[PDB]
């Protein structure tokens, strides 16, 4: 029960979760091991992995650009389970969840891919394209495999969905800051965050935009449980492509930053 | 929940984040109440025949045809208003965008021809239109590009990708999940979320309910079978719908074989693709073994799209509607025969369906058959890709 | 002698060289024979409904006229298969040269459309074409002279003199004088010798008919004028003929201003010519004081011609029909407006004609009035001009 | 009477006559003159004037591209008219017949175009695009003026038209070679000679493609009054626009042949 020791520890704490966002093999396999190792070090609470996708449509450029460098470098989805493997192997603790395009869930078959999620150890999975109406076999198959479902809570909802996602979810409730793709440049819920508690929804951690240690602190103060950071970091990932000890050290400083801003 | 069946079998779904579920929901209300609405229905009619110029005529090729048992018609779309059966529902979308106190509309294109259709509706009924079109198809189908322009449309070329139509339609999509509240995405063919594929066919059957009643007409009985070429599959859907019911008409839906399926160049995910979950639905997907969506290819911007509508998978898995490939090849040999002997210049798209109704009747000359070809859209779009290629070979 | 008058009024004539009496005594014969043929009529019906797509649409514009007395129509003659009204009186006068036992075709075109349209026809009833286009006009309207190819048609620049229409009839005629034997002249507007201008105003005549039906129906009235542009006159008296003895119904046909009639650059003899002899016809031509035939000029090339049919000089004499200029500028800016207000990109041409009827209600805002407006053709063949013009300006 | 003492003449001596035809003005007023001196001192029995026109429809290059040149020197109707009377004025007896251009007879009136004509010396008038289904003005205008109309005999011609040319016609009848337009790389009738004949129609003369003596002879073995060439000799005034010297010696070589050919 990682998300439940983590929210349960942090609340004690009395802080927010910071939870960074990366694409895995991005520059390269090696490469984005340091880099989340290093997110880990300087601070992060929990993990939101992605996995290399031909067509990410809930995504903006700056992660458009880390899929295609993924590629590059010949990153496959099978060595992104390599990959969640030795993480895993290394933090026996931190919360991981990945997030996902339907496509690649589906494709060897919906229950295999959950099994093989519970085989490396990862906590939950969000799936982009799969809104609550199309999630019965993805729902299903993740809490067969003690994976936890993640759900979309977005800025539209309404009652019916808030209910919903409620009781379908399980680890943390993904909070959407805007409507949109994935992006820093764009910066983005009370009441929100306020009527998931009272339907016991699982925690809630902020998405989209979050780029500034501001916007961390205020989703905390807001009611959030935490936020979670993509476009920001992948952004100081490209910028560094060629320092690549420039790069971490440009991470950790910005981490650090990010996950003092959530105290 | 819905309103409508999302799926057609097991094809189909609504397979988009989270946050566009109120603007698909809306859209399916504004849908079916329109369907309902006398005053909708009277203005819809107005727009296509006053404005588009239905009906399309049914012309009878009696040169092509000639020495066989093979009589071929050709559904006109190819007359409508803009150039392409696209005008059809771009028109009825139009009016679903209005009703919705939408002002804006995105569209992706790629032979240009929805793109031209959008933004000639947009123009005519107050509607702020943005087209995102891949780079490739800014060059192959140029001619569409200056037509959009003219008419006030934004025209945003896409470079991701295969820079093609697949992409076109990626950059749409983001675009609507953050303009919804304002913009109306006029989806250009029977495919993406529900309910566009329902939507897109029932704003394109007129197609199949005007050839039904100007083949009997003219027959007496009706076709052996209708054949179109299938991109997203929506002049296929629309000239095939009104005879789905008709189990003795063949339903032949043809996709571009590029330059041969064996090559892996080509758009024909429904005859050599694999279920998967893409642009909002769940159907037949060319794609890796991983899980990764392949780039298409076809001659024509039309049908190079590495997908296909839910509704053509599961006709062809009942085994209602056939489908069949035509290479790039093929289709320019359809293209060149109509325009000598029939004196109509043919869209690259429609000549792939134009292809395999010729194979048809000269594989089996003396076969006694009433075939009936959906002519899409005419060439005009095509005629300076054509000349490039026809002249490296003389 | 002749069959028919070859005059209206003073107007006309048969001045061409005696070796072509024959010929154009053969097609009057022709014409009159096919006239009083009913198969005739039923095969030219066949294929304008069932091939070039007739009835064609009669378009309302609302939003052009917005804040006025004025209504507006477009008869939509560029949804016509080829995209011109040229098509026409091409599928009849290919008629006739069958009936004839001709197997030849030559044409003369300045726009294109007239030898797109000579083209398939051609393809279609089984006849050897071959197009006479002036050099200019081979640029300026390109799209058409690659339709022309593709369709098996044989296009010849013609770069004597201005290398626009005028050019290309004077070559047109010297040939057929030299092969009426097997080729019919199949002239492309109604000027040129008699029997040309009866024969083409009757091959064009159901555009005034089916206005009327349509206006009547709609409107429950005639218009208070219909308006055309007037090139050689083929679109203009196709609209008017029928319109002619309907005395309250103005008739107006706007010629070619060029940069303007002061600056000589026009097409405009009609009312800035002198009658004169040529080009087979006794009409208005622009000429010297010498007795010279000058050289026109308009933005168009299908309204590029120093003369005009004679029928429109009659009419303009007795005053039944009223004839006015709209320059390039003019044409433009109704090209434009027609594109984002109403989506429908209209030739060159026909954007003359657009022009005058939107002077006709900004003059007169609270004037009420009915107007309709021929859209003779589709501008696609104009985009590439318009666009490089409109750049040159920003 | 030139025309008449000029048949009875030729007869007498039982030869046909050749009759050349140039534009005038091409290349230019003076050279002009010169080249048709050269074309009567050379043999010619009668001339045949063409007047530069905008658009010779009748006519294929080489007399197209003889009017531009006329244009280029900027030859006017009325300097055409200025040269005629030199002409006239030099060769008192030799019959003079004008090839026209319909808008250039009705431009300033018909009846006073051949009044001018008749006021400079010409004998004659063929208006080429005036049939005579159209010719009642013109040949009106002529007889008044003391012109001779005169009639092209096609080879498609049927008897109501040989009877039509037959007494409608003065001077010559133009016994046409061939269909098409003028030109001497295309090289085109007894029946219809006997006809005219039959019908007394004016001598005929045979044009069109007449560009060697074996043709001119042949016109006169087969029964036609003479022959007129106009390509043949237009064709030698370009190609030596250069050497004005060589142009009349090859001119005056070329007829001398001609005519022979006709004795
Ligand atoms: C993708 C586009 N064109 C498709 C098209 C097609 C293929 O799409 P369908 O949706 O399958 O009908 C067939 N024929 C013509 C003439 C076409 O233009 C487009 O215009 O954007
Ligand atoms: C001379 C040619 N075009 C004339 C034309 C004209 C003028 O010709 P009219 O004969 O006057 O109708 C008007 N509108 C369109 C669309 C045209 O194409 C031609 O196509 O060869
Ligand atoms: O990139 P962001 O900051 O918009 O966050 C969204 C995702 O990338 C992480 O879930
Ligand atoms: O040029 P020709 O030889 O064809 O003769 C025709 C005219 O030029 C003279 O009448
Ligand atoms: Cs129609
Ligand atoms: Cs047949
Ligand atoms: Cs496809
Ligand atoms: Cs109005
Ligand atoms: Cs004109």
């Amino acid at each position: 029960e990682r998300y439940e020791n983590l929210f349960a520890q942090l609340n004690d704490r009395r802080e927010g979760a910071f939870v960074p966002f990366v694409t895995l093999g991005d520059p390269g396999i090696e490469q984005s091991l340091k880099i989340i190792d290093t997110l880990i070090d300087a601070g992060a609470d929990a993990l939101e992995l992605g996995v290399p996708f031909s067509d990410p449509l809930a995504d903006g450029p700056t992660i458009q650009n880390a899929n295609l460098r993924a590629f590059a470098a010949g990153v496959t989805p099978a060595q992104c389970f390599e990959m969640l493997a030795l993480i895993r192997e290394k933090h026996p603790t931190i919360p991981i969840g990945l997030l996902m395009y339907a496509n690649l869930v589906f494709n060897n078959g919906i229950d295999a891919f959950y099994a093989r999620c519970e085989q490396v150890g990862v906590d939950s999975v969000l799936v982009a394209d799969v809104p609550v109406e199309e999630s019965a076999p993805f729902r299903q198959a993740a809490l067969r495999h003690n994976i936890a479902p993640i759900f979309i809570c977005p800025p539209n909802a309404d009652d019916d969905l808030l209910r919903q996602v409620a009781s379908y979810g399980r680890g943390y409730t993904y909070l959407l800051s805007r409507s949109g793709v994935t992006g820093a440049e764009n910066r983005g819920l009370h009441h929100l965050i306020e009527k998931l508690k009272e339907y016991h929804a699982a925690p809630a951690l902020q998405g989209f935009g979050i780029s500034s240690p501001e916007q961390v602190s205020a989703a905390v103060r807001a009611g959030a449980a935490g936020a979670i950071s993509g476009s920001a970091i992948v952004k100081i990932i490209e910028k560094n492509l060629a320092s690549p000890k420039q790069m971490l050290a440009e991470l950790r400083s910005f981490v650090s930053a990010m996950k003092a801003a959530s105290r | 929940t819905t309103l409508l069946n999302p799926y057609f079998g097991e094809f189909g779904g609504m397979y988009v984040p989270q946050i566009l579920m109120p603007a698909l929901n809306q859209l399916e209300e504004a849908f079916v109440s329109a369907q309902k609405d006398p005053e909708f229905q009277a203005q819809f009619a107005d727009l296509l025949k006053n404005y588009a110029g239905r009906p399309t005529a049914l012309t009878k090729c009696q040169n092509i045809t000639a020495g066989t048992r093979t009589t071929l018609y050709l559904k006109r779309e190819d007359l409508l208003h803009g150039g392409a059966h696209k005008t059809n529902q771009v028109l009825g979308q139009a009016l679903l965008a209005k009703r919705m106190g939408k002002s804006e509309i995105i569209a992706e294109t790629g032979a240009g021809q929805h793109g031209v259709a959008s933004a000639l509706a947009s123009a005519l009924l107050g509607l702020k239109c943005r087209i995102y079109m891949g780079a490739k198809d800014v060059e192959r189908q140029s001619p569409n590009v200056f037509r959009m322009r003219l008419m006030g449309a934004e025209v945003i070329p896409v470079h991701s990708g295969s820079a093609t139509l697949k992409d076109a339609c990626n950059e749409a999509l983001r675009d609507w999940s953050g303009s919804y509240e304002t913009a109306h995405y006029m989806l250009g063919t029977a495919a993406g979320p529900h309910p566009y594929p329902t939507i897109v066919r029932e704003f394109q059957r007129m197609i199949g309910e005007e050839t039904k009643a100007q083949i009997l007409d003219k027959e007496g009985r009706l076709p052996d079978a209708v054949i179109a070429c299938v991109g997203g599959g929506s002049n296929a859907i629309g000239m095939f719908a009104d005879f789905i019911n008709d189990t003795s008409v063949g339903l032949i839906g043809v996709e571009p074989g590029g330059h041969g399926i064996e090559t892996g160049e080509h758009g024909a995910p429904l005859k050599h693709g694999r279920v998967g979950i893409y642009f909002g639905m769940k159907a037949p997907m060319m794609q890796t073994a991983d899980g990764q969506i392949e780039e298409s290819y076809s001659i024509s911007a039309g049908l190079d799209f590495p997908s296909v509508g839910p509704q053509h998978a599961y006709l062809n898995s009942i085994g209602r509607a056939d489908y069949v490939s035509i290479t790039d090849d093929e289709a320019l040999e359809a293209f060149k025969t109509l325009c000598r002997h029939e004196g109509i210049i043919p869209a690259l798209e429609s000549s792939h369906a134009l292809a395999h109704a010729l194979k048809m009747m000269r594989e089996q000359p003396e076969k006694e058959q009433l075939l009936v070809v959906n002519l899409s859209g005419r060439g005009d779009k095509d005629i300076f890709t054509v000349h490039d290629i026809l002249k490296a070979r003389g």
